[PDB]
């Protein structure tokens, strides 16, 4: 992939981590529809927080009914308030055209 | 070079700078960690517990 296609510059950069990919339960490209995964993003006392939850869910139209606590996965004393935030999505290329 | 004189080799500097940011404690340097005992009325202490 390339790292541009979300931003174009890096400044003053303080905080860098790699962990594991925690998008488990991955599958094949169309592996959808098969399995859902639920994330918590919070920020209290300067903690960043997110927790989340990869539930192989069989779903049906919507969000489907029942209970799963997300458990915690990671914990940040980043300290930095969050007011606005944005979503990542992934295109494939055409691959045979320029 | 590595044959340099004692006042002025290159000289480590480690700096602990205890900083205190706008999140609680996360971060420790526990060297002293001791045995453990079981069975026996005891005080134990665990990472601040």
């Amino acid at each position: 992939e390339s790292e541009f296609r979300v931003y174009s510059s890096a400044n003053n950069c303080t905080f860098e981590y790699v962990s594991q990919p925690f998008l488990m339960d991955l599958e094949g490209k169309q592996g959808n529809f098969k399995n859902l995964r639920e994330f918590v993003f919070k920020n209290i006392d300067g903690y960043f927080k997110i927790y989340s939850k990869h539930t192989p869910i069989n779903l049906g139209r919507d969000l489907p009914q029942g209970f799963s606590a997300l458990e915690p996965l990671v914990d940040l004393p980043i300290g930095i308030n969050i007011t606005r935030f944005q979503t990542l999505l992934a295109l494939h290329r055409s691959y045979l055209t320029p | 070079r590595p044959t340099y004189g004692v006042g002025h080799q290159p000289y480590r500097v480690v700096v602990l700078s205890f900083e205190l940011l706008h999140a609680p404690a996360t971060v420790c340097g526990p060297k002293k960690s001791t045995n453990l005992v079981k069975n026996k009325c005891v005080n134990f202490n665990f990472n601040g517990l």
